[PDB]
C-alpha cells in the first residue's frame, strides 16, 4: 500500500444521530455495543493477521532441481559458520551473530568492526576497521550457486455500502424528526426564519440568468436596464484599469 | 463541542446550524494545538485535557485526530514524575486507542503522532511503564507492531527471487522514531514491566539487525541494555 | 448554440451587406422641407443627407459586429468573474462566505 | 455529477426546506417515500430472520 | 447599447404555488390563536418520523450481525490453526 | 500582483528580508509537495 | 482596419465561460485504509464548505 | 518612527476558484516570478 | 401503524436479547483465545 490514504467517492461509516429521545428509541446504545463489538473483532483480526508472519567427453546435465533453497558455500565462510550449505540469510544470521558474539563494534564506532584472522581470511582483506556495510555486501560475493551433475570420462465491500447508506437514511429521518421538534417547540422565530432563508435562496438562484448564450447575444442587458443596474455601471471602473 | 461528542441531554445541537458549528471548532483546535506548549504546567483536574480526552473519542477527521494527538503530546512536556493528569485522567479506553493506531500499517503520519504521544507519556518511567505495560491488549500490540515498524517502508534484502531463480543504505521517518522510542524504554531498570517487555524482542529484533546495516548504529542503547 | 440555426443568421448578414454595397455613393435625398429654404441654380440644401448617413451606419455597424462581440466578452467575463464581491445577496450566502473563509487558510506550522 | 456547486447546494437546501412546509398543509402526499421505506412485510421478514437467529444461537 | 443584429434574432427564432405558501405563512404569523394550531399539528407529524426511525434501526441491528457472523465463522477459524 | 503603501517600524531592506524569509518556506513547502 | 468579416466561423461568445456559481466548492474527502481497518479516522474535513452529515445526504438523494 | 514603505506583492488572481488544485499552479508561478523579480536586489 | 406497533414492540425484547447472547458467545470465544495464545507463546 501507499504512505498516505486513498481518497474514494462514496461514503465510508457516516455518523450516527445522539438528539433522538431514548425513552422511545432505547435502541441506538444497543447498536453502538454492536459497533464497538465490532471494532474489538477487528482489531483481534488485524492483529493476527500482522503477527502471523511475525576423444572423450563429458556429461552436463542442468537438472529440475536449480533451485535456491540450499545454497553452495565457499569452504573458508563453511567454516565461519559451520553448516556445510544452508541458505543464504542464515548465513548472513549466523555471521551477524558471530560478530556479535565476538564484542568487536565498540566497548562510526558501531559501524567498524575489529578485523580478527578468520573473517579477514573469508574476507581476503587486511585491514583493522571496515565498517559492516562492506561486510555484509561481500557475503553476496562469497556465495555461489549449486553444482550440477558433472561426469567426465468482495461482498464486504457492498455489504459495508449498505450499511453506510443505510445510517444516510436515519440521518435523513432524525433531522426530519428534530426540524418539526424544534417547530413544535417555538414556531414563531422559526418561521420567521423559513421566510427569511427560502427568500434568501430564491434570490441566490435567480441570482443567475443573465449569462445565457441568446441573452447576452441580443440587446436587452446593456440598454434601458437601469432597473437591473448590476452591469454597465462598472464601465467607468472597468476602463480606469484598462482591461477595456 | 464537549456536550456535542458526548451526547448529553444539555444543549443539543440543532441541525440546522451544524455547518456553523463544525468550522466553528476547526478554528479553535488550532488555537489549542498552538497554545498549548504555554500550558506547559498540566494540573490535576485540568479542563482542557478532559475536554480534549473525551473529543478524541468521538470523532472521525483525520486532521483533527492528528491536531487531539499533537496537542496532548506538547501539553505534558515539562511534566513531573509524581502526580499530574496523566497518571489519571487517561481513562484506559483512550490510551487502548492511541496505541491501537499503531497497527494502521498504511498511514504514517497518524503513526508518528501516536510514538510522540506514547514517548513523551513515557519519559517519567516509575507509574507510567507500568500503566502502559499494564492491559493484556495494550502491552500485547506492541510485542507485535513495533519489532515490525522497525523496516517500515525499507527495502529490505528479500529472498523469494532467491528461491524463484529456477541492502538499503538508509532508514525511514518512523524507523529513527521507533529506534528512539525502543531506546528509551531500554532504561527502564531493576527489572520492572519494561525489561520484561525488552527482554522478549530481543530474538525477533535480531533478525531485524541482519537485514538493516543502519539499525546497528542505531539500536544501541537497546542493544547495550539487551 | 446549434450552428445548423447560427449560419442561417449569418447567411441573411451577407444578404444585407451585398444588398448595401450595392447603392449608388450619389444617393441624396429631396424631402418636402426644401420649399422653405428657397433654394437657388447653386444652393447646396442643408438636408440632402439624411438617407446617406443612414445608408452607411447600418453597412458599418454591420462590420463592426465581431468588435462589439469582443468588448460585451471582456465586459462579461469581468463583471461575472467576480460575482461574490459585488453582488450583497451572494457575499451573504453561508456557502460563498464559507469557500471565501476556507480557502484563505494558512497552512499549519509543524513544531 | 461528482462535485457540487453553489447552485447544487442552495437548490438541495431549497428543495429540502420547501418539502419540509408542505407538510404542514398537507398538499402534498409522500406516502410512497414513507411506506417504500417502512415496508411492513420487509419488516416482519427481519424479525423472522431474527427469531430464526435466536432458534440457530439456541 | 447597440442592437445590431437584434433583428436577425428575431427573424430566425420568433411559481404561484410557494407564492401562496408564502401569503399562508405570513397570514399563519399575524394571530396566535392558529399556532398552537400548528404546534400539535407538527408535533403528531415528529411522532411520524419516531415510528421511521426505528424501522431504520431494527434494520442496522439485523444488517450488522450477518457481517459479524462473517467474522465468527473466521475466527474458529485460527481456533484450529494457531493451536496447530 | 497588488502594492500597496503602508507605515511600519522597519526599513524598506528589513521588509524585504522579511518577504526572502517568508518566500523561501513557502516555496519549500510548496516544491517539497 | 483589422477587424474580420462578420461570416467568419467564431460566433460562439459563450465557449468558456464558467460562472462562479458553477465552481466546484471544497467538501469531505472520505478516505479508505484496508480491508480490516474499522476504527480508524473515516474521513478528512480542513478546510470543507458542508459537514459529512449533509455531503452524505447529498450523495443519497443522487444515487 | 515612521517608514513610508511599499507594501509586498500580493497575489490576488482574476479569476478565484475555491478548490485547491485548481491554485496550486497559478501561486508557484506567482512564487517564481516574484522570488525571481526581487532576487536581483539583493 | 398497527401493524408496525406490533412488530416494533415485540421486537425489542428479541434485539435486547439477541446482542446480549452475541455478548456471551463472543466473550466466551475470546476467553478461550487468549488462554490459548498464551501456551502459544511459551
Amino acid at each position: 500500500t501507499q504512505t498516505n490514504p486513498v481518497p474514494v467517492t462514496y461514503p465510508t461509516d457516516a455518523y450516527i444521530p445522539t438528539y433522538l429521545p431514548d425513552d422511545k428509541v432505547s435502541n441506538l446504545a444497543d447498536l453502538k455495543k454492536l459497533i464497538e463489538m465490532d471494532s474489538r473483532l477487528d482489531l483481534y483480526l488485524t492483529r493476527r493477521r500482522l503477527d502471523t508472519s511475525i576423444l572423450r567427453c563429458s556429461i552436463t546435465i542442468q537438472l529440475r532441481g536449480v533451485d535456491g533453497g540450499k545454497v553452495q558455500y565457499s569452504p573458508n565462510l563453511a567454516t565461519l559458520i559451520g553448516m556445510q550449505t544452508g541458505s543464504v540469510n542464515d548465513a548472513v544470521y549466523s555471521i551477524y551473530k558471530y560478530i556479535l558474539i565476538n564484542n568487536l563494534f565498540v566497548t562510526p564506532e558501531l559501524g567498524e568492526v575489529k578485523l580478527d584472522s578468520l573473517l579477514q581470511k573469508v574476507l581476503d582483506t587486511n585491514a583493522a576497521h571496515l565498517p559492516l556495510m562492506n561486510v555484509v555486501q561481500t557475503v553476496n560475493k562469497l556465495v555461489s550457486p549449486l553444482p550440477p551433475i558433472i561426469l567426465d570420462y468482495a461482498e464486504d465491500t457492498a455489504k459495508l455500502r449498505e450499511i453506510t447508506k443505510l445510517a444516510l437514511q436515519l440521518n435523513s429521518s432524525a433531522q426530519k424528526y428534530q426540524f418539526f421538534h424544534e417547530l413544535s417547540l417555538h414556531p414563531r422565530e422559526t418561521l420567521t426564519h423559513y421566510l427569511w432563508s427560502s427568500k434568501q435562496n430564491e434570490l441566490v438562484l435567480q441570482g443567475d440568468q443573465y449569462f445565457n448564450e441568446d441573452a447576452a447575444r441580443t440587446s436587452d442587458i446593456y440598454s434601458n436596464n437601469n432597473n437591473d443596474r448590476s452591469l454597465m455601471g462598472n464601465i467607468s471602473l472597468l476602463y480606469s484599469q484598462g482591461r477595456l | 463541542f464537549q456536550c456535542v461528542a458526548t451526547g448529553d441531554n444539555k444543549w443539543q445541537l440543532y441541525e440546522g446550524n451544524a455547518t456553523f458549528f463544525n468550522e466553528l471548532t476547526h478554528y479553535t483546535l488550532d488555537l489549542m494545538e498552538a497554545i498549548s506548549s504555554y500550558i506547559a504546567p498540566a494540573m490535576k483536574d485540568d479542563h482542557y485535557f478532559q475536554t480534549l480526552v473525551s473529543i478524541l473519542n468521538y470523532t472521525k477527521d483525520r486532521y483533527m485526530v492528528i491536531s487531539i494527538l499533537r496537542s496532548l503530546s506538547r501539553l505534558l512536556v515539562r511534566s513531573k514524575a509524581n502526580e499530574e493528569s496523566a497518571a489519571d485522567n487517561l481513562d484506559h479506553k483512550t490510551l487502548s486507542l492511541i496505541v491501537s493506531f499503531l497497527l494502521l500499517e498504511c498511514d504514517s503520519e497518524l503513526i508518528i503522532a501516536s510514538l510522540d504521544f506514547l514517548y513523551q507519556y513515557i519519559l517519567p518511567g516509575s507509574q507510567r511503564i507500568t500503566e502502559l505495560f499494564k492491559s493484556k491488549e495494550c502491552s500485547l500490540i506492541l510485542e507485535a507492531t513495533l519489532p515490525n515498524l522497525l523496516s517500515y517502508n525499507i527495502a529490505t534484502p528479500d529472498y523469494h527471487l532467491l528461491q524463484k531463480h529456477k541492502f538499503p543504505q538508509e532508514l525511514s521517518d518512523v524507523s529513527k522514531v521507533a529506534c528512539t522510542f525502543l531506546c528509551l524504554l531500554s532504561n527502564d531498570t531493576d527489572d520492572g514491566a519494561g525489561s520484561a517487555f525488552c527482554q522478549r524482542i530481543r530474538p525477533l529484533v535480531l533478525h531485524k539487525l541482519a537485514d538493516i546495516p543502519p539499525l546497528t548504529l542505531a539500536l544501541s542503547e537497546y542493544m547495550e541494555n539487551t | 448554440g446549434d450552428p445548423d440555426t447560427e449560419i442561417r443568421i449569418s447567411a441573411r448578414i451577407s444578404n444585407r451587406i451585398n444588398e448595401l454595397e450595392r447603392l449608388p455613393a450619389n444617393l441624396g435625398t429631396y424631402s418636402l422641407d426644401d420649399c422653405l429654404e428657397f433654394i437657388t441654380k447653386d444652393d447646396l440644401s442643408s438636408r440632402m443627407d439624411t438617407f446617406k448617413i443612414k445608408a452607411l451606419v447600418e453597412l458599418k455597424s454591420l462590420k463592426l459586429l465581431t468588435k462589439q462581440k469582443s468588448i460585451r466578452q471582456k465586459l462579461i467575463n469581468n463583471v461575472a468573474s467576480q460575482a461574490h464581491h459585488n453582488i450583497p445577496y451572494l457575499r451573504d450566502s453561508p456557502f460563498t462566505a464559507a469557500a471565501q473563509r476556507s480557502v484563505q487558510i494558512r497552512s499549519k506550522v509543524i513544531v | 455529477y461528482n462535485n457540487v456547486t453553489l447552485k447544487n447546494l442552495t437548490a438541495f437546501q431549497l428543495l429540502s426546506q420547501r418539502e419540509n412546509i408542505c407538510e404542514l398543509l398537507n398538499l402534498v402526499e409522500s406516502t410512497e417515500r414513507h411506506n417504500s421505506i417502512i415496508n411492513p412485510e420487509r419488516q416482519r421478514m427481519s424479525l423472522e430472520e431474527m427469531k430464526k437467529m435466536l432458534d440457530a444461537l439456541k | 447599447s447597440l442592437p445590431i443584429e437584434d433583428n436577425y434574432i428575431r427573424e430566425v427564432v420568433g411559481s404561484k404555488l410557494m407564492e401562496c405558501v408564502n401569503d399562508a405563512v405570513q397570514t399563519l404569523l399575524q394571530g396566535d390563536d392558529k399556532l398552537g394550531k400548528v404546534s400539535d399539528k407538527s408535533r403528531e407529524i415528529s411522532e411520524k418520523y419516531i415510528e421511521e426511525s426505528q424501522a431504520i434501526i431494527q434494520e442496522l441491528v439485523k444488517l450488522t450481525m450477518e457481517k459479524l457472523e462473517s467474522k465468527f465463522t473466521k475466527l474458529c477459524d485460527l481456533e484450529t490453526q494457531l493451536e496447530m | 500582483a497588488v502594492f500597496d503603501l503602508m507605515t511600519s517600524p522597519f526599513t524598506q531592506e528589513e521588509v524585504l528580508i522579511k518577504e526572502i524569509d517568508f518566500l523561501k518556506n513557502k516555496l519549500l513547502d510548496l516544491q517539497s509537495l | 482596419s483589422n477587424i474580420p468579416d462578420p461570416t467568419l466561423p467564431p460566433t460562439e461568445m459563450m465557449t468558456r465561460f464558467l460562472h462562479p456559481n458553477w465552481y466546484a466548492l471544497p467538501t469531505t474527502v472520505w478516505l479508505k485504509y484496508g480491508n480490516y481497518n474499522s476504527w480508524a479516522p473515516s474521513f478528512n474535513e480542513n478546510g470543507t464548505v458542508v459537514d459529512s452529515t449533509t455531503r452524505g445526504l447529498i450523495w443519497l438523494e443522487r444515487i | 518612527p515612521l517608514n513610508w514603505v511599499q507594501g509586498p506583492a500580493i497575489f490576488h488572481m482574476l479569476t478565484s476558484p475555491y478548490t485547491q488544485d485548481e491554485i496550486i499552479n497559478h501561486e508557484m508561478n506567482f512564487l517564481k516570478g516574484r522570488l525571481l523579480e526581487l532576487q536581483e536586489i539583493t
